[PDB]
């Protein structure tokens, strides 16, 4: 039932996706749940303040979907863990899309900002890391689902938005359900 | 250099034939590692493949990464597409990911190399990444 309109894992190459702030997040190589090499982005600006980071994803066909649905996977570092804490660290991001008939996203095309962009959420992790375990990573990745559906055009992009937190977007998984029944 | 550093990483570069190759870098700059890359016109006997452990000091002396170093790196794709296979490292502060790569001001990193093919584990080639103390750093 389910279809799979985009995964950032499967890339097997580099994924490209658009950031505003070139001093904002930046791609790196990282590591899946299974222990497994996947190109992931990550933002640590914790000792500048006024942060307004942005990361948009690639072009996404829709191909006959209405409501999608995003999987995202990431690990979040504790604010109390960072030294010098100025009170500006923060824990969550925001995730929103933009639709569109045509690619037509250049680097300065649809404004960077909530106006133009639809908010999904602002997502939280259920665990943020701070250092501890004594024996290996076994369990430190969140995952957060949501959903949203107005979606009519030919395809839409992702953004995803930080604020001042130390994070790391492991994986984006976008699909929808077109159910034979 | 300026923010990045490219190291190409094979025995023909004079820079590793001299055996003392280091970078003296800033938080936050990059090290980026190019893997040794041949045409398809090349028997892959004379082709070098390494993997790449990061070491403390002993183990850079000895180039031996056992019990000292974590494997970081393959260069096991000597024909990879849009040029060399390449590996880049960030010198930050702080991971965003768990036990991650952490770097501190003032410290020196070590990175060897072992033959994957194997030639002797003899004298490695091997790269020192001194980060400058913050007062140095502009
Ligand atoms: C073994 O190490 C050698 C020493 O580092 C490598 O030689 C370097 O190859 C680079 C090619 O990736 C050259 O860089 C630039 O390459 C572009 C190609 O797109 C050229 O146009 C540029 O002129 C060239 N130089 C720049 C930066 O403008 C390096 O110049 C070259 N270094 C030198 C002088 O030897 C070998 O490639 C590497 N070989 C193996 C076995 O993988
Ligand atoms: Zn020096």
């Amino acid at each position: 039932v389910e279809e799979t309109l985009m995964d950032s894992t499967t890339a097997t190459a580099e994924l490209g996706w658009m950031v505003h702030p070139p001093s904002g997040w930046e791609e790196v190589s990282g590591y899946d749940e299974n222990m497994n090499t996947i190109r992931t982005y990550q933002v640590c600006n914790v000792f500048e303040s006024s942060q307004n980071n942005w990361l948009r994803t690639k072009f996404i066909r829709r191909r006959g979907a209405h409501r999608i649905h995003v999987e995202m996977k990431f690990s979040v570092r504790d604010c109390s863990s960072i030294p010098s804490v100025p009170g500006s660290c923060k824990e969550t991001f925001n995730l929103y899309y933009y639709e569109a008939d045509f690619d037509l996203a250049t680097k300065t095309f649809p404004n960077w900002m909530e106006n133009p962009w639809v908010k999904v959420d602002t997502i939280a992790a259920d665990e943020s890391f701070s250092q501890v375990d004594l024996g290996g990573r076994v369990m430190k990745i969140n995952t957060e689902v949501r959903s949203f559906g107005p979606v009519s055009r030919n395809g839409f992009y992702l953004a995803f938005q930080d604020y001042g937190g130390c994070m790391s977007l492991i994986a984006v998984r976008v699909f929808y359900r077109k159910c034979p029944r | 250099v300026a923010d990045r550093y490219a190291v190409y990483w094979n025995s023909s570069n004079p820079r590793f034939q001299r055996g003392d190759y280091h970078i003296d870098v800033c938080i936050n700059d990059y090290l980026d590692v190019f893997c040794p890359h041949y045409e398809d016109s090349v028997p892959e006997d004379k082709t070098e493949r390494y993997v790449l452990y990061m070491v403390n000091f002993d183990g850079y002396s000895a180039c031996d990464h056992t019990s000292k170093g974590f494997k970081r790196w393959e260069c096991n794709r000597p024909h990879s597409p849009n040029g060399p296979l390449k590996f880049s490292e960030k010198f930050q502060l702080f991971t965003p990911f768990s036990l991650g790569f952490e770097f501190r001001p003032g410290r020196e990193y070590f990175y060897i190399s072992s033959a994957i093919p194997d030639n002797g584990r003899r004298s490695c080639l091997k790269l020192k990444v001194f980060v400058r103390p913050t007062n140095s750093c502009m």
